[PDB]
Order: structure tokens, then sequence, then C-alpha cells
């Protein structure tokens, strides 16, 4: 089946980056920038698909919203297992992923600033269509990123926050994070804001066949 | 494309220049100009070939400018 | 074990059976070798072929795992032909004449084989210490263990022998035997690279009797196993490869130190006397410089002056005179300046070739670097510094930038390169 | 048992559970095994059972099938292998092998696998298109080698060992990017330690390698895209950090936690097992052409060159050959052929070698097709390097000292005339160049090698390399009426390297200018771009070639190829008077009156033509004609470089040798 997407545009009003709040998260809204950064475009999961490592029985269509999720209950039979799973990469289903970096205009910096930024989620047909130093307003969903490497990631390669560079001081234990979990353990989780694009539009041959088909 | 009589019509005004020359401005590289000049106009007029009043306007053309 | 016995057997007889006319010859050596405090035996392979081919056939095939049983043979003989006990594990020096494989034909077909193979030393390492009898004691119940360890790739038992821990044991590093271990870096020959592809290097290990016997620069022919070591690269299940050494052939006489001790047997020194003597043994000399090179007598002269190189003196007041020669050519092109500085490069002993437009100070005299792992900064020897006592040409020179020509003026001279960098100051001599 | 017919219709809705099903497989492979021992093309004679002669002969273990032969009959198969690479593949292999051991039985005994290479895949992708619609395909990417892992051994057959129930297990295929994973036990019954069963295994050849996007693809002034491919046993060392490549291969994705930790989504990695590997550094011509290599032969090429090296005359055809649509200038033309065969390399008892190559100049008037020629030299020669006045180095052109990023050691890194050992290095604009820069090649012209002593780093590298170099003369046109050394800023030291010199003047003349104008519209004519087609249209490129060319160009660049890897001729009989009194003479009458220096290094110029000449007869011989023509070229290159009022005499006094 083809994973359908849906395009809004030519919302009433605009907003620039510095009206973004906590309070409009999950809420549909259109904002203007330029972009300074694009990635590659790689693939991302949507619809996992695993074998129990004893039954052989197929689990498929397992939603992922954040980080690697497998099954926890077996399928049909009698069999009991919690984990142990093997991902079948061929079935699962992937799509186009990319993120871009945007900063605000020239005109909304004030007279001394230190320009704001934003990282701008696209996803599906929406890939390449901005490109570094063009002006672009997006139109989509605020959304709210948690930190997954302190929600337990399989494998050992995150390490526990592996560090390069030494973190503020400044918002150490400033930044609220939320504890009580039982995936937290007794780890801190900290929330960052994204926004998450579905709609993209800018705002700043010799073959004579060919030819004269385009003209009316 | 360029039709029978506007090769030799072209290899005389290059032999003309060469000649009023004297070799130290003209060279290979003018002929090829002037071979370039007369598809422009050629492509001008929206015909596919190319008639040896093409090749007087390019060369009239490269004489105003020597 | 009902194996090891008849093969420990067979090389016993093998080393007390041998005959070669009317004398024994391996049963010689090693008498010869103990009463000079050399604990170590020599064997071609091609009498071992001839003796028997099972057991060369048999050594082929497994050669760490049939190694030491040989080395504890050649023990067993040596405590019988020498007392009637101070005496440790003995070491195998091997010689082969099989073909040799070029350093970039070694692949994954050679694992776990003996090859031949050649290369140049670029760098060698420190001595380090592997242990062979280690003394072991328990955490808890306090009893004495021992375990003894061949060098040919073992840990402390995960367990206890007679509640104690999971693995509780401790090394009492006194009564305890330790070896020599060192490391070496090879390149290829620089006439055998392929074409447009840069030199490669490789790992070589060697022990107990050959370390310190091969200098930086030295053209050398080396017997050993082919073996990979897992360590650490993002691949899955790859490894290290690197060679464990077994024999050592060396052009130049020097050992690691040059004991500038004479390494020449009576039959080799008989000979050098009477070169000596000849009435026009300098007409000899001068007609072997380059005899591919017409005319140029003068030169050639000069050249065999600056090979032999004079005298050097010490003072009671400290004063230290020059014993070398410097010569300069500044001439037409096309005169042979340049087929000489090559050639001068392959009769000398020890000799390096260098180029005045891709030179630099630091590569000339010694640079200083930073250890990834200590994180520190260490003295690397420069092209001054690998020619001690032998000779640098070098081409080019009207073309040298003037910054690094003028690092050679107190070498030249005064036969030292002072360093005062980073922490490190100190005098290194260069006698070239 | 199915039919061809019977593939077309597909169950499991999968194309890969289709192909894995037991009968599916045993009409696949005996279609294969037709499509390898029948296949015909036009002339009738089997491709493929030649390639398999031949490899048994040169010991290889691959073996190269060309796309569009398997799609032209049996598209069914070739589209199979475009969607299901890797079940395709070992089937083909198989078949391969099997066919192999037709012509030489017992062959298990060298190599145990025979590879398969696939050539000449129809669509061609840029990094920068590649979406997940391309997952597990087979795939075209052209990119830039831009740094190598190096060889390390890898399992194949990977085994483990449990200790409490001591159970062994079965040999495991290893993904070569995924490590095996396994924790459940057929005895045990439990989880237990694994070992890794040491010793008893078998491995393979493994490397890595990072291809960044061309410049030339990338649009101006976007930042470069890359992507990473392994390379496996037979593969390994074959591109070169530097190269421009083109592969063909497998897209895959893998799972890695800290790119899902990074980002934040559960996004996957991305890598390329590479299958076919074909060069294009320095290639213009993969406009057409057919293969992984366009420079190799086969068995009936190779007759066909012994057959038309024992014409009368050969030399004549494959100098008028140079250059077609380049009028004139003949001289120019004979230096580069002689340059482009090349001379052979000596060593002397091991102790003195001597340079085997021929170095040419062209200092000529401005419009006078240098540059042309200078490009259809890059376009013809085997290995080609350009460069272009102040836009090379003094380490651009040499070896150079950088860092490397893993290891943190100093190490040393390719230049242009490494790059083009063994090839050809070419220097347009030659007068126009820093002393520095040019003062850089003088160890690489005569003594072929390269020596740096930086960083604790004392090697000597080695650069086998031709120089073809074009220059303008002072004040941009040549006086006839002054000696060279006053037209030239270069020294001697640098003039007495090159072999060949090759003074071109534009003078006033009404008739050469008239041919010369006809030449040039006709060419402009020709070049206009205005059974089965696809060969109607290699009919028509044919003749268009028929009129200007005596010999086509594929076939003589496969001629110099060969001529080049296998001939050495050699000088046993022939005149040393002439040579040495030619060699006197030409010494005598530089002094006296000229400005072109000649030294012993001039001598042995004449005997590198002589061995050239002889190459490009296939002959292991030189006779008395080429060391004739050798020193007429070295004669008439002297005589035309000097001043009007000497040249006449000069003329007349050397016109006795060359009296053919
Ligand atoms: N006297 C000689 N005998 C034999 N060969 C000679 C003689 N003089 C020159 N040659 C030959 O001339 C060629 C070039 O010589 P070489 O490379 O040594 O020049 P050079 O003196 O270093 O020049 P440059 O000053 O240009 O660097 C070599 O092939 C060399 O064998
Ligand atoms: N017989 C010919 N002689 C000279 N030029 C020719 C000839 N036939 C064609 N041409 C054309 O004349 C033009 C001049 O050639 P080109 O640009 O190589 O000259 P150049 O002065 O040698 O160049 P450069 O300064 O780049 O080295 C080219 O477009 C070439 O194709
Ligand atoms: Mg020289
Ligand atoms: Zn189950
Ligand atoms: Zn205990
Ligand atoms: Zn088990």
């Amino acid at each position: 089946e083809r994973v359908f997407q849906i395009s809004f545009f030519n919302l009433p009003t605009v907003h620039r980056i510095r009206d973004i709040r906590s309070e409009k998260i999950g809420s549909l809204l259109s904002i203007s920038g330029t972009v300074t950064r694009t990635s590659e475009v790689r693939p991302e999961l949507y619809k996992a698909s695993f074998t129990c490592d004893m039954c052989r029985a197929i689990v498929d269509n397992v939603e992922q919203s954040f980080k690697y999720t497998e099954p926890t209950f077996c399928p049909n039979p009698s069999c009991e297992n919690r984990a142990f799973w093997t991902l079948n990469v061929t079935r699962s289903r992937f799509l186009d992923w990319q993120k871009v970096r945007i900063q605000e205009n020239a005109n909304e910096i004030p007279t001394g600033s230190m320009p704001r930024t934003l990282d701008v989620i696209l996803r599906g047909d929406s890939v390449e269509r901005a490109k570094p130093g063009d002006r672009c307003k997006f139109t989509g969903v605020e959304i709210v990123v948690p930190d997954v490497t302190q929600l337990g990631l399989p494998g050992v390669k995150p390490s526990s926050t592996l560090d390069t560079r030494g973190i503020s001081k400044t918002t150490e234990g400033l930044n609220s994070g939320v504890t009580g979990l039982r995936s937290l353990g007794v780890r801190d989780l900290t929330y960052k804001i994204s926004f998450l694009a579905c709609h993209v539009i800018s705002i700043g041959e010799r073959d004579q066949e060919v030819f004269l088909n385009s003209l009316s | 494309i360029l039709t029978k009589e506007a090769r030799s019509y072209l290899v005389e005004k290059y032999k003309e220049l060469r000649k009023d020359d004297a070799s130290y401005r003209i060279t290979v590289r003018q002929l090829e100009s002037m071979i370039r000049l007369s598809e422009a106009i050629a492509r001008a007029n929206c015909v596919d070939e190319i008639t040896p009043s093409f090749i007087a306007e390019a060369y009239d053309l490269l004489r105003q400018s020597i | 074990d009902d194996d090891n016995t008849e093969i420990i057997k067979s090389f016993k007889n093998f080393i007390l059976e041998f005959r070669l006319d009317s004398q024994f010859i391996y049963r010689d050596q090693l008498r010869n070798n103990i009463l000079v405090k050399n604990y170590s035996l020599t064997v071609n392979m091609e009498h071992l072929i001839g003796y028997n081919e099972d057991i060369y056939k048999k050594l082929s095939d497994e050669p760490s795992d049939i190694i030491p049983l040989f080395e504890t043979a050649i023990t067993q003989v040596a405590k019988r032909i020498s007392i009637l006990n101070s005496l440790p594990t003995f070491q195998l020096i091997l010689n082969s004449n099989a073909n040799q494989i070029p350093l970039r034909d070694l692949d994954s077909e050679h694992v776990s084989k003996i090859v031949r193979l050649s290369g140049i030393i670029i760098s060698t390492s420190v001595l380090s210490s592997r242990a062979t009898y280690l003394s072991i004691m328990c955490r808890n119940c306090r009893h004495t263990t021992s375990i003894t360890i061949n060098n040919f790739n073992v840990s402390l038992p995960r367990s206890c022998l007679s509640n104690c821990g999971p693995d509780p044991y401790i090394i009492i590093h006194e009564s305890s035997k330790f070896i020599d271990q060192q490391f070496l870096k090879l390149q290829e020959i620089p006439e055998l690279v392929p074409v447009g592809e840069m030199p490669r290097n490789l790992t070589m290990t060697c022990d107990r009797y050959l370390t310190n016997k091969v200098i930086p620069g030295t053209r050398v022919t080396i017997v050993g196993i082919y073996s990979i070591y897992n360590s650490k690269g993002s691949g899955v299940a790859i490894r290290t490869p690197y060679i464990k050494i077994l024999g050592i052939q060396s052009d130049v006489e020097t050992s690691s130190i040059w004991n500038s001790v004479t390494m020449f047997t009576e039959e080799e020194e008989e000979e050098f006397l009477q070169l000596s003597r000849n009435p026009k043994l300098y007409e000899i000399l001068t007609n072997s410089i380059a005899p591919s090179i017409f005319g140029n007598e003068d030169i050639k002269k000069a050249i065999v002056c600056l090979l032999m190189g004079g005298s050097k003196k010490i003072l009671p007041d400290g004063m230290r005179l020059r014993g070398d020669i410097n010569v300069l050519l500044l001439g037409d092109p096309g005169t042979a300046k340049s087929q000489l500085l090559k050639f001068v490069e392959k009769v000398s002993p020890i000799a390096v070739y260098t180029s005045g437009k891709g030179s630099s100070a630091a590569g000339l005299t010694a640079s200083v670097q930073r250890d990834p792992m200590t994180r520190e900064f260490y003295l690397e020897g420069g092209a001054m510094v690998l020619a001690d006592g032998g000779v640098v040409c070098i081409d080019e020179f009207d073309k040298m930038r003037d910054e690094d020509r003028v690092a050679i003026h107190e070498a030249m001279e005064q036969q030292t390169i002072s360093i005062a960098k980073a922490g490190i100051t100190t005098v290194l001599n260069s006698r070239t | 048992e199915l039919t061809l017919e019977s593939l077309s219709n597909v169950k499991a809705n999968s194309y890969s559970e289709w192909i894995t099903q037991p009968n599916v497989s045993r009409t696949i492979a005996r279609e294969l095994k037709s499509f390898l021992l029948e296949y015909t093309d036009e002339t009738g004679r089997s491709v493929y059972g030649a390639r398999i002669r031949t490899l048994g002969e040169m010991n290889s273990e691959s073996l190269e099938v060309n796309y569009r032969h398997l799609a032209e009959s049996k598209a069914i198969l070739a589209l199979f292998l475009a969607k299901c690479p890797e079940e395709m593949l070992k089937i083909f292999d198989l078949v391969a092998m099997e066919a192999t051991e037709l012509h030489y039985p017992d062959y298990a005994r060298i190599h145990s696998e025979i590879h398969v290479r696939i050539s000449d895949f129809p669509t061609i992708y840029s990094l920068r298109e590649l979406r997940e619609s391309n997952l597990s395909s087979l795939v075209r990417v052209t990119g830039v080698v831009t740094r190598r892992t190096g060889v390390f051994p890898q399992l194949k057959y990977v085994k483990f060992n449990c200790l409490k129930c001591g159970s062994i297990l079965g040999p495991f295929f290893q993904d070569s990017n995924e490590e095996i994973r396994i924790s459940f036990c057929t005895n045990c019954k439990s989880k237990g330690p694994f070992r890794v069963n040491g010793e008893k295994t078998v491995y393979r050849n493994y490397q890595r390698v990072t291809l960044q996007e061309a410049p030339g693809t990338v649009p101006p002034g976007r930042l470069p895209r890359h992507r990473e491919v392994i390379l496996l046993a037979d593969l390994v060392d074959v591109s070169k950090p530097g190269e421009e490549v083109e592969v063909t291969g497998i897209y895959k994705n893998n799972y890695d936690g800290n790119l899902n930790a990074k980002n934040g989504f559960p996004v996957f990695a991305t890598i390329i097992e590479a299958n076919s590997i074909k060069r294009r550094e320095g290639n213009t011509a993969n406009e057409g052409e057919e293969g992984l290599d366009v420079f190799s032969w086969t068995e009936e090429e190779e007759r066909e060159f012994r057959k038309i090296s024992r014409d009368r005359g050969i030399i004549d055809k494959i100098i008028s050959s140079m250059a077609p649509s380049i009028y004139g200038h003949r001289d120019i033309k004979t230096a580069v052929a002689c340059s482009l065969f090349g001379g052979v390399p000596k060593n002397v008892n091991g102790k003195h070698s001597i340079r085997g190559d021929i170095n040419v100049l062209l200092l000529g008037d401005p419009g006078t097709a240098k540059s042309q020629i200078l490009k259809y030299v890059e376009k013809t020669a085997h290995r080609a390097v350009f460069a272009t006045g102040q836009g090379a180095s003094a380490v651009g052109l040499t070896a150079s000292v950088r860092k490397d990023p893993i290891t943190k050691e100093w190490t040393l890194e390719g230049g242009a005339l490494v790059l083009a050992d063994k090839g050809v290095c070419l220097i347009d604009e030659f007068d126009k160049m820093n002393d520095q820069d040019r003062t850089s090649i003088h160890e690489a012209m005569e003594q072929q090698s390269i020596s740096i002593s930086k960083a604790g780093i004392v090697t000597t590298l080695q650069a086998r390399c031709s120089i073809i170099a074009a220059a303008n003369p002072n004040g941009g046109r040549y006086n006839s009426t002054l000696p060279l050394a006053q037209n030239v800023s270069l020294t001697e030291p640098i003039l007495s390297r090159f072999d060949i010199l090759c003074v071109v003047r534009d003078l006033v003349d009404e008739e050469a200018d008239e041919r010369l104008a006809t030449f040039v519209v006709d060419s402009h004519v020709r070049s206009h771009p205005e059974l089965n087609a696809r060969q109607r249209r290699l009919q028509r490129q044919r003749k268009k070639e028929e009129e200007i060319s005596p010999i086509p160009q594929e076939l003589l660049m496969k001629y110099i190829h060969y001529a080049r890897t296998k001939i050495y001729p050699k000088l046993h009989q022939m005149d040393m008077d002439k040579v040495s009194r030619v060699y006197a003479d030409l010494r005598r009458e530089s002094i006296s009156t000229g400005s072109f220096p000649i030294t012993v290094r001039h001598l042995e110029s004449i005997l590198r033509i002589a061995e050239s000449f002889a190459k490009m007869r296939l002959s292991e011989f030189v006779s008395s004609y080429d060391l004739d023509r050798a020193i007429k070229v070295v004669v008439d290159s002297f005589v035309d470089a000097q001043k009007v009022s000497v040249r006449r005499q000069l003329r007349r006094s050397f016109a006795i040798y060359t009296l053919g």
C-alpha cells in the first residue's frame, strides 16, 4: 500500500522563529526562514517486521516513535519470550528522511542579535526541496523531541551519552528534567523543540517537438 | 548546416582577410568565429540552411572591429 | 601426549644421528654453543628434508605447534651432552632457500604458513619483558603454584586449585623468569612496488637471541610465520596480520650497537691483507668506481678518499677534531654528476641519498613528535641521523631553500645536533 | 520442470522467494548455462568460451559478463538480476565454475570459486539521487576515491564452540557487514559461552573505501556527498587514492545505534558492496565502448595486430593516424607518436640505470592547435595527467606529506607525476609558471624517481613518466632572425632534458591558407551533429572515420598498449661510426654557431627513437631503416631551430648523413 501524505498550505497568518512557544506544540503552523544546512536523504524505519527466535512467528506493522522498538508479547502460541527478535529488513517499510537547519531573516533580526536557529524535519516527497542560502516558507506541526540516549537504546554504542565537548555549566541542573518513569530508571528525561514540515515553498532542451507541446 | 556555395564563400573571405592583414592578428580562430556568427545569424531568422548573405554579414561584423 | 613424545623422540634422534662424512655437525654445534653461553641452535632445512621427509612435512603444516617440541628436544639433548641445572629452553633458528614472496603478495592464502621475504627496516622499538615461568598464589587459601609459558601464540586460571572468588590469583614477581621481546617495522623494496602505488609497511616480532640485530635503513631477509592477532576499524571480524621472526640475514655486518669489533673470519682477513699488499691497489680501487663512466679520474680518486676517511683525534683539553671529508661538485649539465651520487650510495655500507628540492631542516637533522597514546614529545631521527658513520648524498644542492640549508652548518663540522624544543634540550651525535 | 515462458508468472508476492524456490532455481541454472555456452555475436564466434579459455591461462579468478548480451536474449533473467542481485549471483557463480570445468578439468586445485563481474549496466545514478527505493538492488555509481583502509583478512565460514555441552556449530556465512549472532544451542538447549573455534578456518581479503562525488558532476557551489564501499577478495588494491572510478554494486542498509542516538529518529546506515570497478581517470572515450577495460585485447585482436604489423609502411599509417582532423604539422605528429610508443629502459650489471622515455617540447605561435594535440594525447594514452601554468604547485606535481586522520602519523600522498607512472604528464603553458614549481621536475625528468626527506620520512619513490610540454615564445611570437636562447626564458639544464623540440611558425602563404581553410570548413561540416538501429549508428560513425583515419582509434589504442606491454627490442647489429660522426658533428656545429645545448644526453635519444620506431613495427630487433629515420628526425629537429642566415649552410652540411 502507498503510505499517503497530506499537504496543507495557504494558512492565514505566518509566524517567525521567535514566536515559537511550547503552548503551540501539536498545532498546525507555518513558518519562514533562510536555509543554512541540509543533510543526506537517509531511510527511516516506518513499519517494522520481526521474527521470534524460537517459534519463527512473524510480527508486522510495529510502530516506532523515536527509537528502535521491538515487540513484547509473542504472537499466537504458548511460547513465552520478551526479547531476542530479528528484524526482517526486507519486509519492513522505509521512508525518506532529511534534516535542515534554518535561521531568522535579515529583517526580523534586531539591530544587535545572534540569530536564532531551529531544526526542521522533511519527510517523504519533500526531500531536497530546500537548498542552502534560499529563503523558504515551511508549514507543518510543531513537535517536541526527547533525548533517546538516556531512554535505554539497545546497543552499547551510545555508551551513556559519550561526549567530545563540555556541556554548559550554566544550565547544569537548570534544565528541568523529569524523573520517575521505569524505563528511565533514576535518569532524567529532557526535551527540545523542533519542527516537522509537510509542505515547502520558496519566497526568496533543444528539441523542437517537446518544446511545441508545453506552449498553449 | 552549411551549403555548397557557403563553404566556397567562407574560404574566399578568409583568404581575403588574411591577405588584408599582412600573420599578426588573423588566425584560424577568426574563421571559426565567422562560422559561429553565421550560424547565430541563421538562428535569428529561424532557417535551417545558411546563405552566403549571412557569411557576408558576419564578415562585415568582423571587419567593423578590426 | 602420545604423539608429542614420539615427535620429541624423532627430533632427538635427528639431532644425535645426523652425520655427513665423518662428523656429527649438529651434535658439535650444540657443545660449541654451550661453552660460550649461547643457548640456541641453527638448523638448515635441506638437511632435515634429506634425513626424513615426514618430519619436514609435520613442521611445514603446523609450525606454532611443532616448533616448541623441537625446542624441548634441543634442551633435552643439551643436558645429556653437557651435564653428568641453569639451562633455559633453547632457541631454534631456521635457514631456508625457498622462493621469496613479495610483501604485497601476502594474503589470506598464507596464514599459519612459514614464508620467506625481504624488505627494508625503517624502525626498531625498545625491548620489553615477557614471562616464561610464573609463580602464582591465591588471595584466600594462599598456596604456591607455577605456570610455564612458551611465546608461540594464555592467562591465569579462572578458578581455584587446592570460598575463594571468581579467579583469585596474583603473580609473585620475585622468583619469576622473563625474556626479551622486540618489535620491528618492514617496508617493500623500492623497485618492487607496483605502478602508481605507495610503499606499504608490516610488523614483525623478534625474541631472545634475535633482538638488537638490525638497524634502520638496512636491507634484510626474513624467515618467519605469517599470523594474525585479534585486537582493537569498523569492519566486522577483521584481524591484523604480523610476522614472527625465526631467522634474519643482514647485509651489513654491524649489530645494533656496532661493537667496533672484527666480524671477519681468518679466511677473509688473509684475503684482505693479501689485497692490501698489492703495489697497484690505488689504481684498482679507482678503476672500480663507476666502471660505466668515462674519464673523471680525479673525482673518482676523491670519492675513494671520502669512502676511506681520515683519522679522528681527542685532546686533553676536550677538543674534538673532525676526521671526515666533504666534497662538492659544481658543474655543467650532462657531465655524470648525478650518476656518481647513486653509485656512492650503493657502494657505501651506510649511505642515504636525498634531494635538496624535497627536503626540510626538520627532515634533515631531527624532528619532534607527539605520541597519540602517551601524549608527550619525543625526538625522531632524520637524514643526518640515519646516515651516521656513513655518507649523505644531497642532490640539487643549489635548489635548497636558504632556511633549510643553514641547518647543516653545525653537523658538518662540530658533528652534533642541538635540540632545545618543547622541554627537550639534548645534543645528539652525527658523524657523517 | 518449468520453461522460459513459465518464469514470467510470479508467486509468493516477492521476487526473492520466487527465485529461491527449488524448482525455479533448477531452470534458472540451466538457462544461464545455455546462455554461457551457446551465445554468439554477429561474426559467429562464442565469446564466453574464449573468455573461459583465457581465464585458465591467466590464472584468473573472475569472469566478465556483459549485461547487454544477457538482456538481448533471456531478458527475464536480466530483469531478475537487475532487481535481485544477491540470490542470482550465487547461482551464476556456480554455473560459471561448472562451465569453466569443461575446458580446464581439475581447475579446483588452483581456485575453488569463480566470481562474476557484471558490466555495462544500463542505468547510471549519482550519489545525490540515491533513495530508499534502490535498497537491495544493483546500482551503478560514479565517484572519486578519497581514502582506503587497507587489506585485512576476514572470516568466511564462522564457527562456534560451547563448553558445557561441548557443541560445535555448523559453518555460518558472514554478512561482511553484520556480526554473526548466535545464542541458541541445538544440543545445549540453553545459553552457553561461545568460542571462535581457533584455527581451521577460511579467510577472505577485505578492504573499505570512501567515494565522494566528482567535481564535474556536483552542481557549481554545492557541497559534495560521500558513501562507503566494501571491496572483497580479487577486488582489493584495484582502486587508488586520488583516482576517479565507476562502481557497480548492491545498495544495502544496516542498523546503527549512534546514528539513532544523535539524530533522534530510527534512521539506518547505508553502504555499497562493490561488484565491478571501472577506471575513468583521464578517459573521455567513455561516451562509447563496452567493457571494464578498453585497453585490453582478445585473441583475435592480437592476431589482427600481428597481421597488420607486417605490412610495409605501418609507421607512415601510424603517424598519419595521429590527430587526423589537424592539418599538417607532420613533425609534431611524428614526435607525438615516438613519445607515445616510447623506448626501452636499461640496467647494466645492476649498478647503472638508463632511462627509456622520450620527452617532447612544442614552442610555437598562437593559434596553431598545440593544446588540441595535447588533448588528443591525453585521450589516447593509457595513463594521463593534465596540468596548466599557475594551477600546479611544487608538491602538486610531486609527493606531499599529510597527517593521517586515523593513524595520526605523517604519511606520503601522491601527485601528478606519481599518478602518471608509466604514463604521460602534460603541462600546457609551460613558460607561464613559477621557477620553484618548474624546478621540481628536474629529478623526475631524468632519474625517474622522487626523493623526500620531511618530518621523519626519508623515502624514494618512482615516477617513470614522459612529459610533453607546450610553451609560447618571448613576445608571444617567434623571431626567426634570432637564436633559440633569446626566444625563450628556460636555461640549459631544463632544455637538455628534452629529446624533441618542435618550433611552430605561422607564415603568410595564400595557397597554404586556402588549403587549411578548406580542411577546417570540411571538418566543421563533418562534425555537425545533425537490422538494429544501434548498429546502424556504429556503421555511420565508422563511415566518418573512414575518410581521415587509415586505422580506427579503438584498434590503435589496443595496438599501442600491446606494443608497450609486450615488445622489448634490442640493438645487436648497428652502425656505430655513423652515430659517432653525427654526434661529433652536432657537437662541433653548436659552440661555433648555435644556441641549442648538445651533450652526451642527446646521443642516447637517437637510440631511444630507433627503439621506438622498432616498437611501432612489433619487431624484436632494431634495423638500419629505424636508426636512419631516428638520425633524420634528430637532424631535422636541430637544423630548423637556427637563424635564417646559417640555416641554409647547416642543412647542406648535414645532408650527407640522410641520403635516403
Ligand atoms: N662521461 C660519461 N660517461 C657515461 N655516461 C655519461 C657520461 N656523462 C654523462 N653520461 C650520461 O648522461 C646521462 C645524464 O647524466 P646525469 O643524469 O648524471 O647528469 P647530471 O650531471 O646530473 O646533470 P644535471 O646537471 O642536468 O643534473 C646519463 O645517462 C649518463 O649515463
Ligand atoms: N591545422 C590547424 N592549425 C591550427 N589550428 C587549427 C587547425 N585545425 C583546427 N584548428 C583549430 O584552431 C583553434 C586554435 O587551436 P588552439 O586553441 O589549440 O591554439 P593554441 O594557440 O595552440 O592554444 P593554447 O594557447 O591553448 O595552447 C582550435 O579551435 C583548433 O581546433
Ligand atoms: Mg643531476
Ligand atoms: Zn515465540
Ligand atoms: Zn583459593
Ligand atoms: Zn551449549
